[PDB]
């Protein structure tokens, strides 16, 4: 007698039932003298096909189809092989006996009416395996409930799930990459490789032996213009490098030793790592999601809680829960639309290069020798960027050359945004290639490389704007920005130097721009330089 | 069986039912659409053939046009008429069970890499903790190294070359000729040493001909060609010299006779076939003995060597199971006769694979969604009313 | 930067190099409470996938012709399958995290001018993988460099192998078979497996699986005319059973559990048995044969910049000093038997004009 409303539903009992009377058909072992024995089987094919007991309401499709839907998929699973294995020693001067049946999840579909249960189809789907020992002497006489079943029953906890039928972002426009973590699991058990029950003395093992190369990878997309699971799928390998999506070649294997007085839950998963391609511009504009299959995810319980009462519950929405550590990796990627034009010559000091319509366009190159160098195009407008390459210089070396590595993972050092003017600063090592982003068709607007002589260095990687309140795009904390201009402060986000016409001086320094009150009137053109302290705002305003 | 009939041409890339595969070891690639198990359509013309071809090698009553099937239009609704002559065939019994024959009937697949069908070797994985008392190093789980080792040479590969999809048939739309149903091999030597091999086919379902006083329904042609593509899975063909005489020339003034194949004659149908194929058996070669000495020389092996085996999946094995559930003979003796009586479908019956010196042929265009249904011709075959193409100014006539 | 003479090189780095932003695109797993987790991979080899990185001077062609020129060759004999597992047990109380990645050997060419390296090339060859754990807290901040890699790192092996790219026998005349011993190598580690770094706490193992009838030995003859791979082959089945097929479903692997307090690196070749097949005629050796049957392997335990050159092609015998002479009947000359055996005296007609043999057994213990 249930107390949920009238209408169908879909039950859960869970895993872990043995069926009545199949104890052993497979057989078993027999040990003796200190030996071990080692039992186990392979959920492949011609024992992982479920068995329906179905009533005139519901039908074998009906009852595959609702389960399916909600609870895991087992038509997919039934195809890629599952291992499972028992080992027991046996005692020095002794015999031990050991044999094994199948575990099977239930799953019900019923028909209330009245509070009244007036119909039940069942399905038995086979998840693994379950391993009984005695040790024994000739001529003891065992209780017959050890061998023989006459109901089905539960070993593991009862359970009767149902489902009624019916921060601030400091980055600069551009993609991104963002790994959330590994150990991602559907909710519902919905990826659940199965349980093992490991009496007392006993080990268990679940093993996925990648006998089938396949996987289930799941993708996600909150706008299928400009992003599909074959672009998803080339940014993650210029990105990461991923070569294989749907296949794999390695194994995870999961052993627990039982103690020698308690009995031991063993629940096997399959997990995911979560991979967002966003396309953050100005405030995110789109967002995807791929789960890239793990190696498993294994939850240890001590013991079945005792017996009390089967308390219904209901299924919890679909989603992801994770168990792996968190975490959140960052990769900048070059946006293929954008053209990028390779340079055949290393840089040296005091180079120009003609910008050869109004579209973006990216170049890629690298100085001669590490230095700090100073990048401003004709009238010091448009604003740049500027990206490193990352991992690059640790392979292909040619002297005086550039020989790339496609290396498409790029890291922002620098840049603004539109219509301001600035040059940016940077400090360039020999080996790494850098990217220049340009956006915008008037006169060329040629990009000019100067390898500063030890002026600018205070103003190390940092943009100047050639500029009463002003805000540009902020950078993130513990970055420099710089202004080229009796009062100045911060607006939200939380110094002084003397130009000579070319020279640097140090004016004011400890600045806190987070005052709103500047009253200097130094006695020195100048420069002012702040360091995002907390970024509490987007933009960052001077005031 | 179940007919995928929720597909187009604007379907994804989902790399599970719609790919981009390549064209053998050529360095083209064409989109094919899974509609049933090891069974492909594939809308564009086939690659093989060139669409220009010279006036000299051209064919006597061929059409030739190197823009039809070039738009996306055109092959959605070549790829819908395909689906719906299907299952028109699916329909049917007769057509149920033929299809689900062509879908078990996988190519055999090739030994392990070092040889045999018998069994993998064996690796252990998974070494034990060391346990207080004892090393427990030899604890560990077995696997069969190589499972699944089995070769296949039934495979379309992607563009890549880093992944691969089962294919017993691909229907392709008409090569250079656009009237020209064909039937084509993917390894000659493995579809006459019993092995078998993946077949493409060639199909025209827009344009049809009127014989006597009906039309032609083009799912018999389809059935022709599915037949003739089964000899090629088992790898039953016979050497392209064992020829018959069909037509004695009368209109020259030479003695010359007509040939033609043992495998046309054995699929075509018709009253050809009776005379031949008799009881006893006046004419007799080699290539039957042949075949039914390798055909149960591979039955044994699948039976004695298959059949044991627990390394190796049951997509493979079940269907072997039910390839050699049948026949040779039952191969030999299946023909256009039977769907014709299944079906109640008229068709040539007289020299049918020799019409082009009888009569010339006048085309008629098909509109698939309304002419033709699952149910076949729209008010029947007598009385469908349809239109004489625009392409009929274009045959080729060389007497 | 070298110390080397001006001109082109070929250096080998050995294995145990991981590459950047690929750390966890092989997944990983996590374990709890006293569970004991085990990850590993098993490859056929038969798909290879090698990072090539070439310069103008330095082609594709180039890079592979001069590295498999001395090094092991990866195009061919990359079919030998390999397989390695790692293995750790959770804590009591705690959460455990374990991602793995490949690892590569680095092959490079290098033109050197002035004494200074100023073209480089790169090859990356897939050789083991590498583990790495962390035990955590939910909640616990983990340190990105934990995750991501951002530069090529060197783990396990720290080498540069450089090269340039410019008795009396009291025996009869008749043949003999040699067992040599057990446990050759070829040099430059041509048959090296791999090496494995198990961190404390952990466990390792390395396991070669072998495929039917696909075990390729090593043949050397001063004379394919008399002594043929077939001819050997026939007589080394005929002094010892030597048969190739036998070796091809053996398997071996070897484990290392690192204690607690530093780690472990096993580094593991294949082997070979040397049987010297030779004809003693005269008293000198007018022809000789080495044919080398593959063997069960050898390993050894290593504890973790200086040049080194490439040694001569040559084998290195791991294994016990071991010779064991067997004779073989000449196949050349016919042999015939009597039948009765000769109790005190017999008189055997000769049954030719060329050597044979004649077999008899004695009827009683006794000085003929």
């Amino acid at each position: 007698t249930i107390d949920l409303a009238d209408g169908n539903y879909v039950v859960s009992r869970g895993d872990g039932w043995i069926l009545s009377r199949q104890n052993q058909i497979l057989g078993g072992s027999v040990i003796s003298n200190g030996s071990t024995g080692i039992v186990g089987d392979l959920r492949v094919n011609d024992n992982a096909i479920p068995y329906y007991y179905p009533t005139p309401s519901f039908n074998e499709e009906y009852i595959k189809n609702n389960i399916q839907t909600v609870f895991a998929n087992f038509t997919e699973a039934n195809q890629i092989p599952i291992g499972f294995e028992f080992s027991k020693t046996a005692p020095s001067n002794k015999n031990l006996y050991m044999y094994l049946q199948y575990t099977y999840i239930r799953y019900e579909i019923i028909k209330v009416l009245q509070h009244e249960i007036i119909e039940r189809a069942v399905l038995y789907v086979p998840s693994l395996g379950y391993v009984k020992s005695i040790e024994f002497n000739p001529g003891e006489k065992i209780n017959k409930d050890f061998y023989f079943l006459t109901n089905d029953k539960c070993i593991l906890n009862e359970q009767f799930l149902y489902k009624k039928i019916l921060r601030v972002l400091p980055y600069s426009n551009g993609l991104y990459v963002i790994n959330k973590g590994d150990g991602y699991i559907r909710t519902n058990d919905k990826d659940l490789i199965g349980t093992l029950l490991i009496e007392a003395g006993s080990s268990g093992s679940i093993i996925q032996p990648r006998l089938r190369n396949t996987t289930r990878p799941l993708f996600t997309t909150s706008n299928d213009a400009k992003f599909s699971q074959q672009y998803t799928e080339e940014r993650l390998k210029d990105a990461f490098n991923v070569q294989l999506f749907n296949t794999s070649t390695s194994l995870f294997k999961f052993v627990e030793e039982a103690p020698s007085n308690k009995n031991i839950c063993i629940k096997a998963y399959n997990t995911y790592e979560k991979y967002e391609l966003i396309d953050y511009q100005n405030s995110i504009v789109n967002k995807a999601e791929y789960y890239l299959p793990s190696l498993g995810y294994c939850e240890v319980t001590n013991a079945p809680s005792p017996e009390s009462e089967v308390v219904k519950t209901q299924v919890a929405e679909d989603g992801f829960i994770q168990n792996g550590p968190e975490e959140e990796i960052v990769v900048g990627v070059i946006d293929p639309s954008e053209n990028i034009q390779e340079i055949n010559t290393a840089i040296s000091d005091n180079y120009t290069y003609n910008i050869p319509n109004n579209n973006p366009f990216y170049i890629l190159f690298t100085v001669n020798t590490t230095g700090i160098y100073k990048i401003n195009a004709q009238n010091n407008l448009p604003s740049l960027k500027i990206y490193e390459a990352i991992g690059s210089g640790n392979r292909n070396f040619q002297s005086g050359n550039l020989c790339d590595d496609d290396i498409k993972a790029i890291n922002y050092i620098t840049g603004f945004d539109p219509n301001a003017k600035s040059y940016l600063v940077v400090l360039l090592n020999k080996d790494k290639n850098y990217y220049i982003r340009v956006p915008q068709s008037n006169i060329e607007n040629q990009i000019k490389f100067k390898r500063e002589e030890g002026d600018l260095r205070n103003l190390m990687n940092s943009s100047v704007n050639i500029i009463h309140y002003y805000t540009r795009q902020s950078p993130d904390v513990h970055d420099y920005i710089s202004y080229e201009f009796i009062r100045l402060y911060t607006s939200y986000n939380q110094t002084l130097f003397r130009v000579t016409e070319y020279n640097l001086i140090n004016i004011q320094q400890n600045l806190n721009l987070l005052n709103s009150t500047k009253s200097i009137r130094l006695l020195n053109i100048y420069i002012l330089k702040v360091e995002v302290t907390e970024l509490n705002n987007y933009n960052i305003k001077l005031h | 069986m179940n007919i995928n009939d929720n597909l187009s041409i604007n379907s994804p890339v989902d790399n599970k039912n719609v790919v981009v595969v390549r064209a053998r070891k050529t360095d083209t690639v064409f989109k094919a659409f899974k509609v049933a198990p090891n069974i492909w359509v594939a809308p564009e013309r086939y690659y093989g053939e060139s669409l220009s071809i010279d006036e000299e090698y051209k064919v006597d009553g061929g059409i030739y046009d190197s823009n039809f099937l070039s738009q996306d239009s055109e092959k959605d609704k070549f790829l819908q008429a395909i689906i719906t002559l299907l299952k028109r065939i699916n329909s049917t019994n007769a057509g149920e069970k033929l299809l689900s024959l062509i879908s078990t009937a996988i190519p055999f697949p090739y030994g392990y890499i070092g040889g045999g069908y018998y069994a993998p070797n064996m690796i252990t994985f998974g070494s034990a903790p060391k346990s207080n008392k004892k090393l427990n190093s030899l604890i560990s789980s077995t696997i069969p190294f190589p499972y699944a080792g089995y070769r296949e040479t039934n495979y379309l590969s992607s563009e890549d070359n880093k992944s691969f999809y089962a294919s017993n048939i691909v229907i392709f739309g008409p090569g250079a000729n656009i009237v020209e149903n064909n039937t084509v091999f993917y390894k000659k030597e493995d579809a006459e040493n019993g092995m078998g091999t993946m077949t493409e086919i060639w199909f025209q379902p827009f344009l049809t001909y009127k014989y006597d006083e009906f039309y032609i329904d083009p799912a018999i042609e389809l059935i022709k060609c599915l037949i003739k593509s089964l000899y090629f899975l088992y790898g039953i063909k016979p050497s392209d010299d064992l020829v018959i005489p069909y037509r004695l020339r009368s209109e020259l003034e030479n003695i010359e006779y007509s040939q033609l194949n043992i495998v046309d004659l054995l699929v075509s149908g018709g009253i050809d076939p009776k005379f031949i194929n008799t009881d006893p058996y006046w004419f007799t070669d080699n290539y039957f003995s042949n075949a039914k000495k390798v055909f149960e020389d591979h039955r044994n092996i699948y039976e004695t060597q298959i059949e044991g085996n627990n390394a190796i999946g049951n997509d493979i094995k079940l269907r072997l199971k039910q390839k050699f559930r049948i026949n040779i003979n039952d191969i030999w003796e299946l023909n256009l006769n039977y769907f014709s009586k299944e079906f109640s479908i008229m068709m040539p019956d007289r020299f049918n694979n020799a019409l082009k010196h009888f009569y010339r042929k006048q085309y008629y265009k098909i509109d698939y969604p309304e002419n033709y249904s699952i149910n076949g011709f729209v008010n029947g075959q007598i009385n469908v009313q349809l239109s004489l193409s625009d392409r009929n100014q274009d045959i080729i006539n060389k007497p | 930067t070298i110390d080397l003479a001006d001109g082109n090189y070929v250096v080998s780095r050995g294995d145990g190099w991981i590459l950047s932003r690929q750390n966890q695109i092989l997944g990983g797993s996590v374990i709890s409470n006293g569970s004991t987790g085990i990850v590993g991979d098993l490859r056929v080899n038969d798909n290879a996938i090698p990072y090539y990185y070439p310069t103008p001077s330095f082609n594709e062609e180039y890079i592979k012709n001069n590295i498999q020129t001395v090094f092991a060759n990866f195009t061919e004999a990359n079919q030998i399958p390999i397989g390695f597992e790692f293995s750790k047990t959770a804590p009591s109380n705690k959460n455990l995290y374990m991602y793995l990645q490949y690892t590569y050997i680095r092959y490079e060419i290098i033109k050197v001018l002035q004494h200074e390296i100023i073209e480089r090339a790169v090859l990356y060859v897939p050789s083991l993988g590498y583990v790495k754990s962390i035990e955590f807290n939910p909640g616990e901040k983990i340190n990105k460099d934990f995750y991501f890699l951002t530069n090529d790192k060197c783990i396990l092996n720290e080498q540069f192998l450089y090269k340039k790219i410019l008795r009396v026998l009291p025996y009869s005349n008749g043949l003999y078979v040699i067992n040599k011993g057990d446990g050759y190598i070829r040099t430059n580690d041509k048959d090296l497996i791999g090496t494995l770094l198990i961190e404390a706490g952990s466990s390792g193992s390395i396991i070669q699986p072998r495929l039917r009838n696909t075990t390729r030995p090593l043949f050397t003859t001063s004379n394919d005319a008399k002594f043929s791979q077939q001819y050997t082959e026939e007589r080394l089945k005929d002094a010892f059973n030597v048969q190739l097929f036998n070796t091809s479903t053996s398997l071996f692997k070897f484990v290392e559990e690192a204690p607690s307090n530093k780690n472990i690196c096993i580094k593991a070749y294949n082997t070979y048995e040397k049987y010297e097949l030779i004809d003693y005629q005269n008293g000198s050796i007018v022809n000789k044969a080495e044919y080398y049957l593959p063997s069960l392997g050898y390993c050894e335990v290593t504890n973790a910049v200086v040049k080194t050159q490439v040694a001569e092609d040559g084998f290195i015998q791991n294994g016990p000093e071991e010779e064991i002479v067997v004779g073989v009947i000449d196949p050349s000359e016919n042999i015939q038997e009597i039948n009765t055996a000769i109790s005190d005296n017999y008189t055997y007609n000769i049954p030719n004009n060329n050597p044979f043999y004649i077999l008899f057994t004695v009827n009683t213990t006794g000085i003929y």
